[PDB]
RNA sequence: UAUCUGGUUGAUCCUGCCAGUAGUCAUAUGCUUGUCUCAAAGAUUAAGCCAUGCAUGUCUAAGUAUAAGCAAUUUAUACAGUGAAACUGCGAAUGGCUCAUUAAAUCAGUUAUCGUUUAUUUGAUAGUUCCUUUACUACAUGGUAUAACUGUGGUAAUUCUAGAGCUAAUACAUGCUUAAAAUCUCGACCCUUUGGAAGAGAUGUAUUUAUUAGAUAAAAAAUCAAUGUCUUCGGACUCUUUGAUGAUUCAUAAUAACUUUUCGAAUCGCAUGGCCUUGUGCUGGCGAUGGUUCAUUCAAAUUUCUGCCCUAUCAACUUUCGAUGGUAGGAUAGUGGCCUACCAUGGUUUCAACGGGUAACGGGGAAUAAGGGUUCGAUUCCGGAGAGGGAGCCUGAGAAACGGCUA
RNA sequence: GAUCCGUAACUUCGGGAUAAGGAUUGGCUCUAAGGGUCGGGUACGAUCAACUUAGAACUGGUACGGACAAGGGGAAUCUG
């Protein structure tokens, strides 16, 4: 998201130790740093052509994706730059020889490289503790609209 | 003492954590530096593993780096002009990281007149070939040149003075300078 | 029996948290501080003993303050503490100007002199020689091993152009 | 609990030490050293429980203070010194040289080596890096830092180490078709020569290995040690050569050797 | 090791419980008690209270020996053997005990640190230290300031101690010597060009900041800002050097400086040999301690996933005075609302949140033997927590320590 | 007085209730938020004018609704 007007905070939002020189007259007007996150996750074109900063991005920020790689379905995109996904699974009760449905809500951080809404399947990767509860970071969006644009008006 | 654990601090369900173990030495916190300007005072705090930290408080000289010229000079600090976290640290002149200060503009001016010789604002043999080779390195800026007229440059702190005992920074240039100038002008 | 402490104030008792290297307290543990009773430094009526140091002797002799000189128990031990003690101008072979104390094994009189500490001997010179030697030999050996590593890199750089030249 | 631990109790000791269950509350906690807790051997355990030269731990220290046993050339007079895999233990008295190498049942073996094989050991290079001032260095599986190696030495290779000089004389790469000693896991002590390395980017690569009865098995990389080419090893192998006959073949092997 | 029997009726067949029966590494208690091996034991209730004693100290050839201590002999008039005391180093943060708290907490299996500290051990690792570089600065080696000790004392009392006089160091505070170069900056001069030149400084490591390099996706060109090697003076430039990971602003290097400037051996025992300019000249072995940085080990701190008993006569909880998230700062060993400022209104929940109870420390395990289960786990191992209840802290690598301190 | 917190039995569910019970309050110097009008072919800037609320530092013989003004409260019984 990030709601462009990117310099929206009281500090100047910049990437650390990325210098773009005022003397050398570069006709791209800003240097950007972006990285490959590893594990075959393709860095999106919104992370290279984007002009946000987002120091917890998996591609343009200082976090590294290492540990578990989970997936989930998105149930809350109301916080700024962090969503909450649902992760449902089955718990085997060994006495009754059968299962029960369980779920867990995981809050993950979502870069402004992706646009996520409620219902989309995301793949997230474990990173360092981002906030009090955020330990994961969106590395793949596996849905775009979940058939939203295919519901227009009549003829 | 100060703790920095999450053994207090209600869980994500909003439940109050029951009180587990007594306060731990390895979850310690300490009091802020609140560095002022003038009359260098630095105390040493014994951290974990020995490994002393240098709690600066009231320091006055810094090592500021003119980034587009490649140099670093030791200069005075005049005062804190802007702070993105708290305006109180602007009011009481407390130096932390990311503060915006006014430094000295004298050794950078003297270096620029030794390196290019152009008298910001407004003889012998080898520096003649030198100042031939430059110039196309001496067209610096409008907005950074015009501060040298005032005898004070805007700068940012980049060292954490409470942990390092230094107030080192760089000099504001380009869009960062335009951003902080838009901040400083439209509050006065 | 509470001892007086220099410059507390205040002629009554007070409980201070005494620390290491501080009078009126000896610590039984490293870093341990202990809160103890201490009378301050102004003389009053509660004192059973004053302690006076004669800075100037008066006209009439006391019993055993002036008339007896108790000797010093030990003499100087370090080399320069003996050279200072006699004014020796450091050539003067301080091994001979040591103080010897004679003791009696009943009917046979032995004598002991202490030890000269920080005294230059052949052993100290030999050890200094070995340390200055090992620094130089070590630096030379690392420079040589760096040189052979550069030789190894060179014979792989002539080698990694050869397989580009035969294709 | 407030700091490092110093006592290792019996029944918490590693099981391949074969310390007796009764008769002792404690077990020798190996010192800090080149190897770890669960993959080493104190010298008291070697000189008393394996070699039976000492009857006590008092006699083990009585031995070790006469400078007799020396591990990897250096004298090493610590009672619970953690001698580990690939170590050369030189007894100058009795003219004996042992190499700590793994049994097929997973135990440290009493394996005598000859006096020329005692002048090198093998080190699996655990990390290669650039040290200060741009000096490359290898770190083997027993903590040795060896500066200026060959640039062809990469990680998971093995290296021959000369044990008087700390230097390298030869190295074997990790390749499909090269002999393997397995050090850890369910297949600790097995041997032989490789099938295929499964990559698994993201953690815990696997190696498929096939001994000389064509019994293929799978281990992780951290248990895999290279010890030479197919056939020819670089070291003396223990008895049994890392085969792991099953329990039926084992009892049929023992009931063959029963004629007195 | 897949078992049933007695009791409702005048008698019958049922549902159904009561009672019997068998075990208990499950406690108590009664009667009884000859032998061998094995051996739990103040858990339940009072994590209630404690007299007394003990449980943590430590010295090798190798830190400090003038004990006015002992042994006196055998080369020692500085010492040189044994060795109390005390200084110094180290440990005392291990062990041992208990189970009060504690219900997503602890813990178990599994992960991560590209998010950190680490004494010790183990392996590597430091020629640069001073000074506008001919009248220089101890390096054959620098300064006081104490302990034990002697002597004078105080108090009813103690692991209480004051005053006075000596004297050590691997304690404390200081301070030098080491190559030759390469590369940078500046440059006394002239000579006018496509300029070319002595010599002055800097140049370890550590901290802190900023900038740069840290290449690789396969073949060809043109311009502009500076200047570089060979010059057959049009201009060519031919060969150009580079590790790791899945992944980095990584390792590492380079530049400009910065720092109440860290470290770079004024230490110890045995051996005492080799050279000639004979100066008590230069050199010289084994190993003891200590020390910078890295790696390793011993760990630690956080952390991913999944899993806990009963309760709805607990259905809404969280934001009070952080509750969920963003930005910036502080703090930390470090990530992080851990804390502060500004901002946003989020976060959990019938898949049981939140509250309550637990006569609840969790696990490996224990009892019961058709299969499935059911109950127990204070207790020999692992992990956690606590030392009467709370809190605060010194020392240290490591403690929020209680056989440490403060309230 | 005002501001902020916290409020019980009972109830005709409207109340009780300013329940009960607590804290703050000056001066000075700052900070932040809340506005009006003008020109955009078919993202902002100039300028002008308000007292309201919140916060911070400093300060004093701990004082501050500084005079004035300005509820005592609760547990019940009889009764309308």
């Amino acid at each position: 998201s990030t709601e462009l007007t990117v310099q929206s905070e009281r500090a100047f939002q910049k990437q650390p130790h990325i210098f773009n020189n005022p003397k050398v007259k570069t006709s791209k007007r800003t240097k950007r740093w972006y990285k490959n996150a590893g594990l075959g996750f393709k860095t999106p074109k919104t992370a290279i052509e984007g002009s946000y900063i987002d120091k917890k991005c998996p591609f343009t920020g200082l976090v590294s994706i290492r540990g578990k790689i989970l997936t989930g379905t998105v149930v809350s995109t109301k916080m700024h730059r962090t969503i909450v996904i649902r992760r449902a699974y089955l718990h085997y009760i060994p006495k009754y020889n059968r299962y029960e449905k369980r779920h867990k809500n995981v809050p993950v951080h979502v870069s402004p490289a992706f646009r996520v809404q409620v219902g989309d399947i995301v793949t997230v990767g474990q990173c360092r503790p981002i906030s009090k509860t955020v330990r994961f970071n969106v590395v793949k969006v596996s849905a775009a609209a979940g058939k939203a644009n295919k519901q227009f008006a009549k003829f | 003492g100060i703790s920095r654990d999450s053994r207090h601090k209600r869980s994500a369900t909003g439940a109050k954590r029951a009180q587990f173990r007594k306060k731990r030495k390895f979850e310690l916190g300490r009091q802020p530096a609140n560095t002022k300007i003038g009359a260098k005072r630095i105390h040493s705090v014994r951290t974990r593993g020995g490994n002393k930290k240098y709690r600066a408080l009231r320091i006055e000289t810094g090592n500021f780096s003119w980034a587009s010229e490649g140099i670093s000079k030791k200069t005075r600090i005049a005062g804190v002009v802007y702070h993105p976290s708290n305006n109180e640290l602007v009011r009481t002149n407390t130096l932390t990281k990311a503060a915006i200060v006014q430094i000295d503009a004298t050794p950078f001016r003297q270096w620029f007149e030794a390196h290019y010789g152009q008298t910001l604002g407004k003889k012998s043999k080898n520096a003649e070939r030198k100042w031939a080779a430059r110039a196309a390195s001496a067209k610096i800026e409008s907005s950074v040149e015009s501060q040298f007229s005032a005898g004070r440059l805007y700068a940012c702190i980049s060292s954490r003075p409470g942990q390092s005992g230094r107030c080192d920074g760089y000099i504001l240039e380009g869009e960062e300078l335009a951003f902080y100038l838009r901040r400083l002008t439209a509050k006065k | 029996g509470f001892p007086m402490k220099q410059g507390v104030l205040l002629p009554t008792r007070i409980k201070l948290l005494l620390t290491k290297n501080v009078s009126c307290y000896r610590p039984r543990r490293d870093g341990e501080r202990k809160r103890k009773s201490v009378r301050g430094a102004i003389v009053g009526p509660d004192l059973a003993v004053l302690a006076l140091v004669i800075v100037k002797k008066g006209e009439q002799e006391l019993e055993g303050l002036t008339d007896t000189t108790v000797p010093k128990r030990l003499g100087p031990k370090r080399a320069n503490n003996i050279r200072k003690f006699f004014g020796l101008s450091k050539e003067d072979d301080v091994r001979d100007f040591v103080i010897r104390r004679e003791v009696t094994k009943g009917e046979k009189t032995y004598t002991k002199a202490p030890k000269i500490q920080r005294l230059v001997t052949p052993q100290r010179l030999q050890r200094k020689r070995h340390q200055r030697a090992l620094k130089v030999r070590n630096a030379q050996a690392q420079r040589e091993a760096a040189a052979e590593y550069a030789q190894l890199l060179a014979k792989r750089l002539s080698e990694r152009k050869a397989e580009k030249a035969e294709i | 609990a407030r700091g490092p631990k110093k006592h290792l109790k019996r029944l918490a000791a590693p099981h391949h030490w074969l310390l007796d269950k009764l008769s002792g509350c404690y077990a020798p906690r190996p010192s800090a050293g080149p190897h770890k807790l669960r993959e080493s051997l104190p010298l008291i355990v070697f000189l008393r429980n394996r070699l039976k030269y000492a009857l006590n731990g008092r006699e083990v220290k009585a031995i070790l203070m006469q400078r007799h046993v020396k591990v990897d050339g250096k004298v090493r007079t610590d009672t619970t010194y953690p001698a580990g895999f690939m170590d050369v233990i030189t007894l100058d008295a009795t003219n004996e040289n042992f190499r700590l190498v793994y049994d097929v049942k997973g135990r440290f073996a009493v394996h005598r080596i000859t006096d020329e094989e005692a002048s090198y050991k093998l080190g699996k290079v655990k990390k290669v890096q650039l040290g200060k001032k741009g000096v490359p260095y290898v770190v083997t599986h027993d903590g040795r830092t060896i500066r200026y190696p060959d640039p062809n030495i990469k990680v998971n290779d093995t290296v021959k180490i000369d044990l008087a000089s700390g230097k390298i004389t030869d190295f074997i790469k990790f390749d499909a078709g090269k002999l393997v000693y397995v050090t850890g896991g369910r297949n600790l002590g097995r041997i032989g020569t490789i099938v295929h390395k499964e990559r698994h980017d993201g953690g815990f690569d696997l190696v498929h290995i096939k001994d000389s009865l064509d019994n293929t098995f799978v281990t992780r990389l951290n248990n895999v040690f290279v010890i030479g080419e197919q056939g020819k090893p670089y070291i003396s192998l223990p008895k049994g050569k890392g085969i792991k006959l099953s329990i039926a073949e084992e009892r049929d092997r023992r009931r063959a050797q029963q004629g007195l």
